[PDB]
């Protein structure tokens, strides 16, 4: 039975109401407010950056992966 | 039974590492059967290695306390065991390797003046150590050569590391910019994985021994825990 | 702390050396002294009464810290009246000390070690009994065993060890087996890489072309320290070397293809841009010179003459052009007329 | 932090990090000095010889440059001023708003900006009083 | 997040002048080169006078509120 | 006046032979690096030797 | 390596 | 009215660990505000800092492990007795040994306890816990 | 001209002659640069060890003649490293304590320049001193940041680590 509910649940994942309770968590007061403010930052700086392709010739992209290396001292 | 088989005042200021080890005496061999070792170095410029009775086995019928002491020129700030062998080595201004049947740091790994944060020995590969600085950087070291091998410089500094048990060349980063970073041994260029879930700094992380999930410590007063293949967290504590 | 056990390591290193001096150090009390230092080494009543302290004491141990600091001064002082005095380095009066030898072998300090080690190095010439002079073979075995969990041949116990393990097989009869020379001899090629704080692994290496073993890593030894002549820039490691590399040369067996690349390297670094480096060339050359076989100097007597004439011709360093010149003084008179 | 005013405005110029010479500057020091003196017998204030000096010739700063700022640099050459650069606008502006003040008796604005430049020259006025720069009898006006 | 110790060079350029981790300046020197004589003159960027060749008495640059607008045909380079 | 111009005014060529060790490549050692540099090229050796060796776990 | 020297 | 550049750097510290943010930068900086740090450290209040040259004053950036209760500046720098020194640190601290006193004596700034082990005082420079 | 005149020391050591005597050869051989040559001399030669082996040539100057080697300073220390090679060439001014360690320091890092300086306050008490460096000359620099570290200890007495940033090393 509950190896059957585990695959029973993996399989309706992207479901949306097994969504809103499956992620639903009670998170204290101080962490959530961070990802309220957290949330408007990220989206506005999309934003912006969005603005800026509209009109800069050279904007390369850069993958979420290679953002926080500064460089490495042996390149390949 | 959520007691305490032993109590130690070992060190005179704050204890900066722990681990335990399973010694190998060059002319005595330790009954790990009846007891167990543990490692640990503080700033006050001190290794003591300690010895604790245990009930684990009922074969017998002491020691218990005090074994040895390494005495360091400079404050220690984190310690981890070669698995393999009793060889460990100590992160302090400079990264030392150490060996229990010698007082003196029997050889020096060190890329430069910077000091070393933390560091954790490989678990498969047990000759590949990797270490972390107080200049938002990596390194990587190997054994069987007594050398570092790779740098890498982030953003920001990263407070802990541990390696995959299951995939021999990865390693989890727990870093200060709220994020914790899945890396590949042989191209630290790019990032395997990417987790975003904690709004403060990450303190540390460690590998299921089924190698398929990852926790994060934070200073948010929060523990997650993520799948290796999902950036994301699936639970909060 | 670390920074104390400093000082008093170096206040107690004076006190030998004023010992050295001290008249009593040629009397024989000073053994029976060391001696003596070597064997001085080795609840319902609480729920009444009131307690007001509030900090707990540390577990600590100093104890092993004075035995072993015990053990540095008299293994130090043992030496140093051995060494001053030939009489007192006799088999009768050492006999006391050969088990407290071997306890400091085993001890973990490896500055009491060392200790141990110089002492033994003195007492290889002097004759012993039966099992008094095991010692010396199973420390032979013991020193092995420190190469092997020594991460790199460049420590102070490392350096002593191959000293010892040299002057064991120069002295002793009994030789170690190749195999264990061939590991030592690799491990000593990577570190030897970084010549400044190799000096005793040369006398070591120096000690097997001296008894003419043959081992496989030899001959890379030859290569490599030649290369170390002309690059390394202390003269005490440029002295050392050449003699090895020379000592090599002139004894061990080669094919004559091999011959001519080494002198074909000679020659070569006579135009070597750094001047000692040329100049640490030209001795070799000059051995050459003074002392070889008049047909291995006719076959090279046309190639040495013009590069020692080209740099006395053209060099940037005088004394090097005034070295080629005189090495072509003391070349002519020796060379045959046909050359 | 302005002073007689609420504005907390905070544009200034940022002196760089090196107190060495630029590399591309090529000019002997000497020939600077030459300079300053040139410019100062024909009457620029110090402060206008810095912005020639820097805009059209290369000299970055006349202490870098030279080793000495252009006040001493004036001063070793004879050439100095009566009464401090500070002051001695101050003293003008007080002098021009009393001219109009006197054609214009209603402007009751410029009376009180009257008492803010003449409540800032006695502070000025007191500063360089107690280094001795000026002589203690000195009084404005 | 930023490390204030170690920040990003891209990240200083965004910053004011006085609120980089160590403050500097962001101007810089130029070398204009007249027109009518081709000699060269060091002309400041954010100059606040007619800048004139002194050999042609010729306006090279004119001031602005911000950086000097170089006069038309002078042709420049960074120094 | 190089090496090479002395022994070509011999016009002997049996000289020539003899001066063997003489004609072939250049055989003086370069100069050693600083040594920061040198240990990072040794850096650099280090770590592909790390790369082939825990290659050995991919499969 | 290591076990030959042991030898 | 200005503070002293001593107790701004404290107040910073204080407002920086209570706020959760895990460095803090100060400006400017001082020989005593250094040795303040010194101490602070050597008791583990602190982690590591860093003093930036700007050729100015200076900087001074410090990382925070959160053991930080509170500190401050004590002024009039008022003198004390070595005997004295129990009575005060009852007086100015929250129980008979938590947190440390921190004083200006002939022999430099430190803590209570160091100068009753040198037998030393002096003025009273600011405390920590 | 004689290497002695070069040599302001009235006893000269046979370093101090036969880099005078370098100097006087690059004099003869220069067509203009002897204009500026002759005028420049300096006060003594020190030569002094760095941890990798090498060794410097710390060349003792006065201060207004320093200044004159500056205007010409590049070219000299080519044309000395090329005449004394597995040498770094370095002229340094004889001349608070701060303000000459410092001018000591500038002087070492001629021709490039100090970026910044820092210094690090580990937890147990240590310190870590460091100074940034431009990537200017970052090659012949980063070939020789062992030899400064080197000879700043050996005249100041200080321990130090030269860093370049916007490079890892
Ligand atoms: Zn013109």
């Amino acid at each position: 039975k509950l190896e059957y509910d585990e695959k029973l649940k993996e399989r309706f994942r992207h479901m949306p109401e097994i969504k809103r309770i499956s992620r639903h968590r009670h998170v204290p007061q101080v962490i959530k407010k961070a990802q309220e403010i957290k949330n408007i930052e990220l989206s506005s700086i999309k934003r912006r950056e969005a603005n800026e392709r509209r009109t800069r010739k050279d904007m390369p992209y850069i993958s979420e992966r290679k953002k926080q290396i500064v460089g490495t001292v042996h390149k390949y | 039974t959520r007691e305490e088989f032993v109590s130690f005042k070992a060190h005179y200021g704050l204890v900066t590492g722990l681990c335990v080890t399973q010694p190998r005496f060059h002319d005595k061999k330790p009954d790990l059967k009846s007891q167990n070792f543990m490692l640990s170095c503080s700033d006050d410029k001190t290794v003591k290695l300690w010895s604790i009775n245990v009930d684990d086995y009922s074969n017998k019928n002491n020691e218990e306390g005090l074994i040895r002491t390494f005495d360091g020129e400079s404050a220690f700030q984190g310690i981890d065991s070669h698995r393999e062998n009793s060889t460990f080595a100590t992160g302090g201004a400079k990264i030392h390797l150490w060996d229990v049947n010698r007082l003196k740091p029997v050889s020096d790994l060190s890329w430069g003046a910077d000091n070393i944060t933390s560091l954790k020995f490989n678990q498969n590969e047990t000759d590949i150590l990797a270490s972390t600085g107080s200049d938002n950087s990596i390194v990587l070291y190997d054994l069987r050569t007594n050398s570092p091998t790779q740098k890498i410089v982030q953003t920001m500094r990263t407070n802990a590391i541990c390696w995959n048990p299951m995939e021999a060349f990865n390693f989890v980063t727990a870093n200060e910019d709220h994020n914790a970073y899945y890396y590949d041994m042989r191209n630290l260029s790019r990032s395997l994985n990417v987790f975003k879930d904690h709004v403060s700094a990450v303190m540390d992380v460690d590998f299921s021994p089924t190698g398929d999930e990852i926790v994060t410590g934070s200073y948010d007063k929060s523990i997650r825990i993520y799948k290796t293949n999902h950036g994301h967290s699936r639970e909060i504590y | 702390n670390l920074r104390n056990q400093n000082k008093l390591s170096e206040l107690l290193r004076r006190y030998l050396l004023g010992l050295n001096h001290n008249s009593d150090s040629e009397s024989e009390s000073i053994l029976k002294f060391c001696h003596q230092l070597f064997q001085e080494s080795e609840e319902k009543e609480d729920f009444f009464l009131v307690n007001l302290e509030s900090k707990s004491y540390t577990i600590n141990s100093n104890s092993l810290l004075l035995n072993s600091t015990l053990q540095k001064f008299a293994l130090d002082l043992l030496r140093n009246v051995i060494t001053r005095h030939r009489s007192f380095l006799t088999v009768s009066h050492l006999e006391g000390f050969i088990p407290f030898l071997r306890d400091s072998l085993l001890s973990e300090n490896e500055g009491v070690v060392i200790s141990t080690l110089r002492i033994l190095i003195t007492l290889i010439r002097l004759d012993f009994s039966d099992e008094s002079s095991e010692i010396f073979k199973n420390c032979a075995r013991k020193v092995l065993n420190i190469i092997k969990v020594s991460p790199s041949t460049s420590s102070e116990l490392c350096q002593m060890g191959l000293k010892f393990l040299s002057a064991f097989i120069r002295h002793t009869d009994s030789t170690l087996k190749d195999t264990a020379l061939s590991y030592v001899l690799g491990r000593v090629l990577p570190d030897l890489n970084e010549p400044s704080r190799q000096g005793l692994a040369f006398n070591f290496l120096k000690a097997l072309v001296s008894k003419h073993i043959m081992l496989p890593e030899l001959y890379d030894i030859a290569d490599t320290t030649r290369e170390i002549m002309v690059t390394n820039h202390s003269k005490e490691i440029r002295d050392v070397s050449r003699s090895v590399y020379y000592q090599f040369l002139m004894e061990y067996d080669q094919s004559k293809g091999r011959l001519e690349k080494q002198f074909k390297f000679m020659v070569d670094n006579l135009q070597y841009p750094t001047e000692s480096g040329r100049q640490s060339v030209m001795e070799l050359i000059n051995l050459i010179i003074t002392k070889a076989n008049p047909a291995l100097l006719s076959k090279l007597s046309s190639s040495f003459f013009l590069a020692l004439v080209n740099v006395s011709f053209n060099d940037d360093a005088p004394r090097c052009r005034e070295m080629a010149s005189v090495l072509i003084s003391t070349m002519l008179p020796k060379l045959e007329n046909k050359d | 932090g302005r002073m007689h005013s609420a504005g907390k405005g905070i544009s200034s110029s940022a002196i760089p990090y090196s107190r060495n010479a630029p590399a591309w500057f090529k000019l002997s020091s000497e020939s600077v000095i030459e300079q300053i003196v040139k410019y100062a017998r024909k009457g620029l204030t110090p402060s206008q010889i810095g912005v020639l000096l820097r805009d059209a010739h290369g000299v970055t700063q006349a202490r870098v440059i030279t080793g000495n700022k252009i006040m001493r640099i004036l001063k070793s050459n004879g050439l100095a001023p009566e009464i401090p650069e500070d002051l001695y606008y101050l003293i003008k502006k007080a002098v021009s708003v009393r001219k109009h003040l006197e054609r214009n008796r209603k402007d009751k604005d410029a009376k009180f900006r009257l008492i803010l430049i003449e409540s800032r020259i006695h502070r000025l006025a007191r500063y360089y009083r107690t280094v001795a720069v000026l002589p203690p009898n000195w009084k404005y006006e | 997040v930023q490390d204030l110790l170690h920040p990003t060079a891209a990240s200083e350029a965004r910053k004011h002048k006085l609120k980089t981790l160590v403050q500097g300046p962001r101007s810089y020197f130029l070398d204009v080169k007249c027109p009518g004589c081709l000699n060269i003159t060091t002309v400041f960027s954010h100059a606040q006078t007619a800048v004139t060749c002194e050999s042609c008495s010729t306006i090279l640059c004119t001031p602005t509120g911000g950086k000097a607008k170089l006069s038309e045909g002078t042709s420049f380079r960074r120094k | 006046l190089s090496l090479t111009d002395m022994m070509n005014v011999i016009d002997d060529r049996q000289v020539i032979e003899n001066a063997n060790l003489l004609k072939g490549k250049s055989s003086t050692y370069e100069v050693p690096l600083p040594q920061r540099i040198q240990q990072r090229h040794d850096r650099k050796a280090a770590y592909e030797i790390s790369r082939q060796e825990v290659s050995k776990w991919n499969d | 390596a290591k076990d030959m020297i042991k030898h | 009215t200005r503070s002293s550049v001593l107790a701004d750097a404290l107040n910073a510290i204080n407002n920086a660990e209570k706020t959760g943010k895990r460095q803090v930068l100060i400006r400017p900086s001082s020989k005593v505000i250094i040795k303040f740090l010194q101490v602070m450290q050597k008791h583990g209040y602190i982690g590591e800092f860093e003093y930036i040259d700007d050729h100015r004053s200076g900087k001074i950036v410090v990382q925070l492990n959160g053991r930080l209760n509170k500190c401050g500046v004590i002024s009039p720098r008022f003198n004390v007795k070595i005997g004295d020194i129990e009575k005060w640190t009852a007086n100015l601290l929250p129980a008979r040994q938590f947190g440390y006193v921190i004083l200006t004596t002939s022999a430099g700034i430190m803590d209570h306890e160091e100068a009753r082990r040198k037998h030393v005082s002096g003025k009273i420079l600011g405390f920590v816990y | 001209s004689a290497p002695q005149a070069k040599i302001l020391s009235q006893a000269p050591t046979e370093l101090e002659l036969q880099v005078a005597q370098a100097f006087v050869e690059l004099e003869n051989s220069s067509p203009e640069l002897k204009a500026e040559l002759r005028p420049l001399q300096f006060k003594s030669i020190r030569e002094i060890d760095v941890a990798g082996g090498k060794k410097a040539l710390a060349i003792f100057v006065p201060v207004p003649s320093l200044a004159g080697f500056h205007k010409v300073q590049t070219k000299l220390t080519r044309e000395l490293e090329k005449k004394f090679q597995d040498r770094h060439v370095i002229f340094l001014a004889e001349r608070t304590l701060t303000a000459v360690h410092d001018k000591i320091l500038e002087d070492l890092v001629f021709p490039t320049e100090i970026v910044g300086k820092r210094v690090r306050y580990l937890v147990g008490g240590n310190k870590i001193q460091k100074v940034l460096l431009d990537s200017k000359d970052v090659q012949q620099i980063d070939y020789k940041l062992e030899s400064f570290q080197a000879v700043y200890n050996k005249l100041t007495g200080k321990q130090i680590v030269f860093e370049i940033p916007s490079e890892t090393h």
